[PDB]
Order: structure tokens, then C-alpha cells, then sequence
RNA sequence: AACCUGGUUGAUCUUGCCAGUAGUCAUAUGCUUGUCUCAAAGAUUAAGCCAUGCAAGUGAAAGUAUAUAUAUAUAUAUGUAGAAACUGCGAACGGCUCAUUAAAACAGUUAUAGUCUACUUGACAUUUAUAAGGAUAACUACGGAAAAGCUGUAGCUAAUACUUGCAUUAUCCUUUUGGAUAAGUAUUUGUUAGAAGGAAUUAUAACAAAGAAGUAACACGUAAAGUGUGUAUCAAUCGAGUUUCUGACCUAUCAGCUUUUGAUGUUAGGGUAUUGGCCUAACAUGGCUAUGACGGGUAACGGGGAAUUAGAGUUCGAUUCCGGAGAGGGAGCCUGAGAAAUAGCUACCACAUCUAAGGAAGGCAGCAGGCGCGUAAAUUACCCAAUUCUAAAGAAGAGAGG
RNA sequence: AUUUCAAAGAAUCAUUCUUUUUAAAAUCCGAUUUUGUUACUUUGAGUAAAUUAGAGUGUUCAAAGCAAACAGUUAAAGCAUUGUGUUUGAAUACUAUAGCAUGGAAUAACAAAAUUGAACAAGCUAAAAUUUUUUGUUCUUAUUUUGGCUUAGUUACGAUU
RNA sequence: GGAAAAACCGUAAAUCCUAUCUUUUAAAGGAAGGAGAAGUCGUAACAAGGUUUCCGUAGGUGAACCUGCGGAAGGAUCAU
RNA sequence: AAUAGAAAAAAGUAGGUAAGGGAAGUCGGCAAAAUAGAUCCGUAACUUCGGGAAAAGGAUUGGCUCUGAGGACAUUAAUGU
């Protein structure tokens, strides 16, 4: 026939599911769900090749059936189900929290949480719809459709979300003075305070960032995160808080230890 | 079916591969006529339900004027925009022009207003004067071969006077 | 006046019998005509008053032929780059495009034109922007920069 | 490593070729071959033909068991297994070839305000009931036909298969509250009113008509109140169709092509999932062309890329990935979210197997293996452990794959 | 061919690189900031991996791979409030000329360009805004102010060799 | 409510007839080009090659060619 | 009309028509037959470029019931005959 394609090469699969050339031949193709293909990692990926705590994809099939993983609160099933953008792993034999990051190169690590800030997501709303009785509703990148959203809350602000009631505690606005994460161009994997927003009649909107070295680079508004205002960033950033080394400095950090 | 096996824009004869594929369709066409209330379910891609009305003649007609509707037979049809065809054949299309049994319109402006919402808009003569005997000029507006019913409006002002010219010099 | 083939012409969703014609923004930072606006004529491929819209890429091109029902030809003339000589050469393709009855347009005149809906087999853009230019010999064999 | 030599003559210098030299993920072949790692391999010739075997199924709390087997407590209670079968979901992906095909397909680049979208995700619904209607399989009995994944009767009986169908909430006023009134989701029509996008005949709100479809008569036992399965609308998602722009080999001993048989446009329809000559009618008389149209050739699938390169380049790309195309040749169809499907179907032609001759069954460019073609190519191997997929998803399958 | 030439300061080794100011209009509170199109060019953006160039890494070496390293004859050490091995790596670039955004002085094009075309000040005129408002569920009217248009004046008024 | 069966448009396989194009390929006889030998007949060209050569052209001839007409020097003269 | 009636055979002569074959008949396709009107398509070698040409070779054609196309006048665009 020609139907929906279902399986994926290994070779074919994204350059930041980090996986070998030689290891067969299909990769885990990640199930419908939440979160983009391309944008995200197969549970399968995030257990046997991150974390490592399975070596074989039976092993993960092992864990899968025991109820022992929850993501956003709630206990998962597929292998092949989406880790997502910004969520929280529970792994609950060993009492553990992850909420998932990117580094500074461009790849998702699971990064060490504590109880307390575990309990709440951000979300970036994409859109916001008028729904029958004139309420509204906003729809996120986490999938997820938030009803009732104050109207002081816009497409490109982004929320702070319970995982208890799925209910909105406050919100960041985008405005040009709120700490900015870059989510997938080619400087992806950065923090920066957002520096300048232009506005292109009918095409594509780029805004200026600034790191805390004072580098400055542009990127593409779609893939554009806020992670919070001027004071703090809302969640616990990993190790290089969002700041890349160039690669000189890089390489001589890396032989000075 | 569908979008290809016909000349280039230059006027060349394109070349043909790719048999024929299912999502081009290009279904039998329905004619569909005036007689007693005749419908069949058609199953489209992705199951799209349609419906395939092959004979009607009760409508959904609405007097635009005031905003209201009442449920009519239709009498006959009169004129066809396009093919002469399709009018003498008795069939009905999206555009065509049928003539409704005004009854029921007369019938809620008597009971509604007095004399044979936004009040008393005035009626016009040359559409009384076809009002008092009985059956009155209508463009269906609705896809029959689509819906499974024929809705449509009475005519009105301009477009009734150029209706009226071509319909009835003049043979 | 403006309607005789033979069906009905109307200017669908002008309003009739209530309110308080029609036409539309275009937007693109655009500006709808004022012939456009208060013209009289019906149309329904014409974006300032039809169900049409534009979206998509916007370009300049010549006006080559204006002999159809409102419907022109334009020619777009670029340089081709050539990697073997570090070079350029004359190229050049047809866009059959929508018109509208606003404009006046004559073999020569300089177009702005968006992209659309398909309207017809090739016709793809419908103009948006007449720029009034006199040309010397035929412009089938002219060339213009844009 | 940005390299040159021998050959016109009696001797000479040029021009000029031929000859040498090296490489070639580029084939063949001759001789020889001890090791070890690594590993291409019936593409060029015949998209030629195929014997035999295998290559898609699926039930570990959770639709259906008086076939049958079984463990505890007192014929009864619970349960536990369960051949068989209906039903469900998949089998529309994979894998293979490269014949077709030169603005086609393809690559980047748009658009979808022109649409469809199962599984999965998150929001979350409206005009007899302590529990409703049959009829059917397996199964039983009698059978038929040389033979086929042939199936005839008659008697049974279930279902999350098929089929019915049961309240109650919301609006306005005195003023926590006391009264009155409303009450169809898509979809489609007519009428108007008008959180966002560059731009709305958009979201949306009202009025008057029609109106699908639904909102549990289903299964577990979960938290020291839960789960499965089905389900309207929206969104998300895995995607798909169209679709903008720009990019190609050789040929002028192919120069005018295209328009009755849609060519190019306008209007109106029909049709589509939707736009459109996509298709019908009526009307225009256009559209393309030496900046090479229209033809012809291609031992031409396109691209990522490959070989050779000092720098330009030149040749190559069946072949690991992506995309396209096709399943002997053409054509037409069913089902379903998805197919003009080929281990779905119907027919023709070209081939061709079994037959007691009445009829029946057929499609390896899946993997093996055979014949033929040839310059030219491997085992009728073992295994589902890994890699992954499909399922009623651990536990089963997979010549996908190793 | 031609339409904007230059001048001053600091760094550095004698040169080099860098900054300041110098016509005119509009606009903003005597000071503050905007000004043809396009090619071209610069940065950027957004780009599948494998391949390829390439950083890291003693596969026994190499072809390679995408890993690994460290301490420990079995514990120290760290940090968790009697428990827990620790550091990690899988960079970077390229990914047409076309399309997208972007700084630009030169170089090119092109636009604008006198059997004539302006720019402003004055006055009249028809459109809009502002203030008022006739009359027992609602129909009017009236002054003023702003953009468009008809008509004398006034400017370094207007054409490169 | 509904199986068989038919008719009509519409898809439209396939079969046959022409028509053109394409591709090799047969054929008496004709007429070329090359390759091979020591064969015949000449003496055309190279020297003023024993009539300067060569061109264009036309006619003739046994062939090499000869001749007319008009050119050229790559001529045998750069020059009273 | 330089006759009539009746009969009805050979033969004659002016005619028809023949299964299956299709020029085998004959010096010889002679005779006979086939074709043909029109509209719409399609039309070669070769050619003194004028022709060849109705070439060749196709298709259609009734009756009925409709539809469209094509004028002339005269009222003060529309309205009429």
C-alpha cells in the first residue's frame, strides 16, 4: 500500500538520541504522544542509554510493567512513550526525581531534582482558543490543553503548572526582560535574557539573546522558551547553568583539570 | 481521475507514470430530481459521511428580508443558470431557480404582523403581486448532491427583476 | 449595468437587508485601492473584495499580455549564476496571474503580485500593486531588473 | 609531489597526434596464496522464467467457553486452566527491484486563511432499568463432489459482534435565599453581530430553519476512593494530499507547437477530503516558443553522495539513508483511519500447474534454491539472545533482523 | 566622464588600527534622532544522519570504534541523614547559486529627469472633526475647528560635461 | 426488507483493421572507399620537371589530364 | 398503334434472384456486381509546386419532442410590433 510509516532506522533516528552506528539496525520509534518525534526521546532511550539502569530493551520492557516510573505524576506503559520537553521522572523504587534538561551541547540529560520543586512543570502555551459560552482554553507544547487561562496570559508566555490539580499557580510573561532557554536552533541549549524582538510582516520572528558572558546571538521566536524573570530562573538549570564555553576555551578547560 | 493525464501548460504531451491513486476519487456523478424524498449514504475518504439526495421536494426555504424559514414543497423547476438541460429535465443543482408554495410565508405574516424581530420592512409590489397567487420564484441554496436536502431563499429586488427577464425579444 | 452572463452576479457576503457593498484590508502593509473600494464591479477572484486571500511569497514582475478576462501574463527576468565560468546569464519564467478590474494595466506596466489559492490551472498569483511604466519597443523582448 | 618521456628527419627546430606512466568503493579475467582482523557479493545480460520449502500474526488482572481438564470449602459454592470458535486489533509497515520517468519525479524553499488524519496524548458531552430484543459461529446430526484454505441441510447457544432504550441541568427578577423561564454537539442553510493573526466571510455571539451522531444495559480488582475497553467535539500527535519559488543530461539533418477529442481564460454548476478544465454546460480566443518551445535520444530513477583533482574541474550515483516509482502485461474494484493493496480481490491478454476432463487452483523484483541468459555473482544453513516491530503487548510471532 | 571633498585626537612599531566633527530637511524636549530601489557584499537565521573534513580518546598497532577514565588483595576518600563508588565523553564545520533576515560609504544597474515642472505664504470653496440643540420610546436644526479643491503673490524657484 | 436477472450513462481492459513513425535486416545489378603483391599502360607532380604552378569555373580525353575564360604568387622577377 | 382471344412447354429475348467458394472461367474480369447524396473528419508517393485529391481511409445520416444561433421595423437604454 502506502500507509503511515511505522518503524525507523537507527542511522535515520536524531543526532541527539546519541545512538552507535553499529548497534543493529531500527532504533525505538518513539509512540504518538505529547511531545514532537524530533523534540523529545523515546522512555526506552532515556533508561538503557542515559541512565543506565537497563542494558537490553527487554530489561526496559521489565521495568515498564512494574508501575515504578511515572512521568508527570502519573505511571507510564509504552516503551516507546515521549519523555517531553520539560517534565519530571519519578523513578520510585529509589526514591528519584529527574526533571529533564539540555546541556550546552544540544542533548537531553536527566538532571537530579529535589521533592519539593518536583511537584510543578513549565509550560509554554502554543496557542489559545475561543471555546462554546465564550471561554477560553491554551494549549501547550507539553501537549497538554489548560482551561480557564487568565486573559492577562498570552501565546508566548509561559506557565507554571501544578501536576496535582493541572492548574495554574502564576505565569512569566515575555516580556524583553525575562530569562529566555533555546529549544532547538542552531544555538539551542543556552540561556540568555532576551536583549531584542523584531517583527517580520507574514514570516519568520527573530529575537536577539544575550548570554551572561555578554555573547549575543539571534534565534528563531517559535523555539523560543521562557524559564523565567530577572531575579532567578524558576527551575533548578544543570551544571553550565545554560552557559556555553566557545570551543578554544573549551578544550583548554577540559586539559586544566 | 484527478489532477494529472491531461496537457502541459506549453501544449505538450506530458508523459504518464504513476497508475491512477485512490485519494484522487473522482466519483459518478448524481443527477438529482424532483419527486418524493430519496436519499443514499455515501462512504467518503477518511469517513466522511455525505449524503447523495436522488430525489427531493420538501426545502428548507428562508424569506431573506426577515430572517425566517418554513418548510415547503417545491413546485417545479423554472430556470438553471448554466445547461439548458438540467432545468428541462427537472433536476436539481446549487443554483437553480424553483418555485415554493407561499403559504406558509403568508400564513406567519398574517399571524405575525396582520395583512395579507426587525418590524415591518414593507414587503415590494412586483413580489405581492406574484404573493397573491400562491406560488412564488426561489433560488435553492444548498448542494443536494452533497446534503441530502435542497435549502434555498426567496428571490428579492435586483436579482428578482433579472431572473424574471431571462426566464419569460422573448420566445 | 456591471452583470449579464447569464447567472446572477452578487458580491456574496455584502449584507442586504439590515446593516447599519464590501471589501477587505489585504494587509502586507498594502493599500486597498481606491478604485477598488468604490468601484461598483462584481468579482470573486479579485483580493480586495472576493473570498480569496493572499498568502504566501510577494514579487515584482513585467506585464506581457492583458488580452484574457481579467487575467494578465507577467515575465520574471533574472541573472542565473553559472559555477563553471564565475558568470551570469539571462533566465526567465511565466506567472499567469488573476487581475482585478481596478487597475489599468498596459503591456510593459510593472506588477506587484502575491500568491494565492489556486484560482485557475496556472493562474497562481493575482496582482496587488499597479506601477504605471511606458516601454519602448515590445516588451515580450524587454528587460527589467526587478 | 601543481612532474613527464619514445616515435615525422641525413642531422635540426616546431606544430601535432599516437605510444608509454599512475590511480580508479570499477567490472571481468590469468597465475599464485601461509597468517590475522575487516567484509562487497545474480544490478548492468532477461522488470526473463520459476520445482520444493519457509517469509504475519496475535490472549500471563481485565469482550465470548456446559469441547475438555483441574484445586480448595461444604450434589453445591467458589475458583484455576482451556483445544475449538465468533469478535477485536495488525497484516496498507517491512523487504525487494529500478522498468517507467528529463520541469516529470527529486533537492532545498514556501503555502495549507484550500484539507484529511487510526493508534497515542490532554481537555471533556446535548432534544422494565436490581437492567431490555434476536440470530449466528464453533458444536451436534445427515450429507454431497476426482481435487482445492470446496462447502449443502437441520437442530442448537454466546458476546465490548448486531439492536433497542431509562431523566436533568441552565437562564431572568425580589435581595445567603424565594419564585418565573429556558435547554440538539458536529454538519448544512438563510439572517446578522464581531480574542487572535500580515490579512477574516476566522475564533466567537445572537436570531429562523433543518440535522448526523452520541453522552456505558460492557470487563477487571484496584487506593491502607482505582484500572481496562468503548465513546461525541476540540486541541495536540504520528503523518498524508495538494501546493509557491529556484535548480538538469544529449540532440536543430526536431521550428513553429497547442485549441473540434479542454489548449488558455471568464461564469455557473457537478465532483472531491479540499483547491483547481479535476469534470459538464455556456461564453471568450487565447497559452507556449531561438533566453530552444514542440519533438527525438538516453546502455537516464532523483538526491544525500563516489572516484579522480594544485587550483579550476571531469566523470560516476542499480547499490547502506531519504524520496519516488512498480509487483508478468494492462485495467477495474472491496474493506477499512490509511490501499486503486498484489503472499486482498474481478476480468482480459501473455504465460503456465493439478484434474478421473466435469472443473479446480496460479504469479520469488521476500529468503533460500533451480533453469535460462551470460564477462559477471554464495547455504534448499542455525537462531529470535541482541536490534526492533506487530498483538487482546513481558512470556507469542518475525528468512524484518542477528 | 560627472553629483561629498576632508580635518582633528588616542593607541602600537616609525607605520598601522581605532574615535571625533563637517552640509540640509523632517521629528522629538537652544539640545537631542530619521532620509532613494536593486544587484553586489558582509554578517546572521533555519539546516537529517551516515559519508566527508575535523577535536577528544594507546581498538595490542592500524583499518577502526564511540567510547572511557580513576582509586581500592576488596578501604580509604568524598557527600547523604549510620547509608551511599566518583569523574565522565559522544565537540566543531560544512549542509546549492535559489529562498529568509541583516550592517554597508565603493563598484554597478535603475528610478526620479523642462516645446516645460515646482516648493512655499494669501484668499474662496465643497468633505470630516468640535461645541450647541428644536419635541410629545424617537425625527431635526445651528455656530466653531481640521484634511481635499478653485483662484494673485513670494523663493539662491527648477535643466552637469 | 430483499438474492438472481436485465437496461442506461461512465470507467475501460482487450481483440482487429488501417495510417504514420522506429529498427534491424534480405536482394540481381550498379558504383565507391580502403587493404595486399614483384601485374599492365604510361610520365602527370617535385628542378623553368623539360608547356611555371595553383585556384575558381566550363567542355573535352584512355588515364595520369589537356584546353578556354578570369584570378593568385604559396613564381622562375620584390628592380630604369 | 400492320390484329385479337385462349393457353402456357422447350427454346429465344428483355429481366430478377441465388447456399458454400470467390476469377479456379475466358485471348481478355468481357458481362454482371460492388461504390455512389450530403455533413464531419482524415488524405501518400510524386510533382513543371499549379496539382496529385472526391486520393487513400473512416465515421455519421430516420421519425418524433425540444434547445440555442442568425433579422426587419417604431416607440423615449428599456419598452413594443
Amino acid at each position: 500500500g502506502k500507509g503511515i510509516k511505522k518503524h525507523l532506522k537507527r542511522v535515520n533516528a536524531p543526532s541527539h538520541w546519541m545512538l552507535n552506528k553499529m548497534g543493529g539496525q531500527y532504533a525505538p520509534k518513539t509512540s504518538s504522544g505529547p511531545h514532537k518525534l524530533l523534540e523529545s526521546i523515546p522512555l526506552v532511550i532515556l533508561l538503557r542509554n542515559r541512565l543506565k539502569y537497563a542494558l537490553t530493551f527487554d530489561e526496559v520492557k521489565m521495568i515498564l510493567i512494574q508501575k515504578i516510573v511515572k512521568v508527570d505524576n502519573k505511571v507510564r506503559t509504552d516503551c516507546t512513550f515521549p519523555v517531553g520537553l520539560m517534565d519530571v521522572i519519578h523513578i520510585t523504587k529509589s526514591n528519584e526525581y529527574f526533571r529533564l534538561l539540555y546541556d550546552i551541547k544540544g542533548r537531553f540529560v536527566p538532571h537530579r531534582i529535589t521533592n519539593e520543586e518536583s511537584k510543578y512543570k513549565l509550560c509554554k502555551v502554543k496557542k489559545i482558543l475561543l471555546r462554546k459560552g465564550r471561554l477560553s482554553i491554551a494549549v501547550t507544547h507539553d501537549g497538554r490543553s489548560i482551561p480557564y487561562i487568565h486573559p492577562d496570559v498570552k501565546v508566548n508566555d509561559t506557565v507554571r503548572l501544578d501536576l496535582e490539580t493541572g492548574k495554574v499557580l502564576e505565569h512569566l510573561k515575555f516580556q524583553v526582560g525575562s530569562l529566555v532557554m533555546v529549544t532547538a536552533g542552531h544555538s539551542v541549549g543556552r540561556v540568555g535574557v532576551i536583549s531584542s524582538i523584531d517583527k517580520n510582516m507574514g514570516t519568520y520572528d527573530i529575537i536577539h539573546v544575550k548570554d551572561s558572558r555578554n555573547k549575543v546571538f539571534a534565534t528563531r521566536l517559535s523555539n523560543v522558551f521562557v524559564i523565567g524573570d530577572n531575579t532567578k530562573p524558576y527551575i533548578s538549570l544543570p551544571r553550565e547553568k545554560g552557559i556555553k564555553l566557545d570551543i578554544i576555551e573549551e578544550r583548554r578547560n577540559r586539559l586544566k583539570a | 481521475r484527478d489532477g494529472r493525464h491531461k496537457l502541459r501548460l506549453t501544449g505538450g504531451k506530458k508523459k504518464i507514470h504513476k497508475k491512477k491513486r485512490k485519494y484522487e476519487l473522482g466519483r459518478p456523478p448524481s443527477n438529482t430530481k424532483l419527486g418524493s424524498r430519496q436519499v443514499h449514504v455515501v462512504r467518503g475518504r477518511g469517513r466522511n459521511y455525505k449524503y447523495r439526495a436522488i430525489k427531493l421536494d420538501s426545502g428548507s426555504f428562508s424569506w431573506p428580508t426577515f430572517g425566517i424559514s418554513k418548510n415547503t414543497r417545491i413546485i417545479d423547476v423554472v430556470y438553471n443558470a448554466s445547461n439548458n438541460e438540467l432545468v428541462r429535465t427537472k433536476t436539481l443543482v446549487k443554483n437553480c431557480i424553483v418555485v415554493i408554495d407561499s403559504h406558509p410565508f403568508t400564513t406567519w405574516y398574517e399571524n405575525t404582523f396582520g395583512t395579507t424581530i426587525g418590524k415591518s420592512k414593507n414587503i415590494d409590489p412586483l413580489l405581492l403581486e406574484q404573493f397573491k397567487q400562491g406560488r412564488v420564484l426561489a433560488c435553492i441554496s444548498s448542494r443536494p448532491g452533497q446534503c441530502g436536502k435542497a435549502d434555498g431563499y426567496i428571490i428579492e429586488g435586483d436579482e428578482l427583476l433579472f431572473y424574471k427577464r431571462k426566464m419569460d425579444k422573448r420566445n | 449595468d456591471v452583470q449579464h452572463e447569464r447567472a446572477y452576479q452578487k458580491q456574496e457576503g455584502a449584507s442586504f437587508f439590515n446593516s447599519k457593498r464590501y471589501w477587505k484590508k489585504v494587509g502586507l502593509g498594502f493599500a486597498t485601492p481606491k478604485e477598488a473600494k468604490e468601484g461598483v464591479y462584481v468579482d470573486k477572484k479579485c483580493p480586495f473584495t472576493g473570498n480569496v486571500s493572499i498568502r504566501g511569497r510577494i514579487l515584482k514582475g513585467m506585464v506581457i499580455s492583458n488580452k484574457m478576462k481579467r487575467t494578465i501574463i507577467i515575465r520574471r527576468n533574472y541573472l542565473h549564476y553559472v559555477k563553471k565560468y564565475n558568470r551570469f546569464e539571462k533566465r526567465h519564467k511565466n506567472i499567469p496571474c488573476h487581475c482585478s478590474p481596478c487597475f489599468d494595466v498596459k503591456e510593459g506596466d510593472i506588477v506587484t503580485v502575491g500568491q494565492c489559492r489556486p484560482l485557475s490551472k496556472t493562474v497562481r498569483f493575482n496582482v496587488l500593486h499597479v506601477e504605471k511604466h511606458q516601454i519602448f519597443g515590445s516588451a515580450r523582448k524587454q528587460f527589467v531588473l526587478f
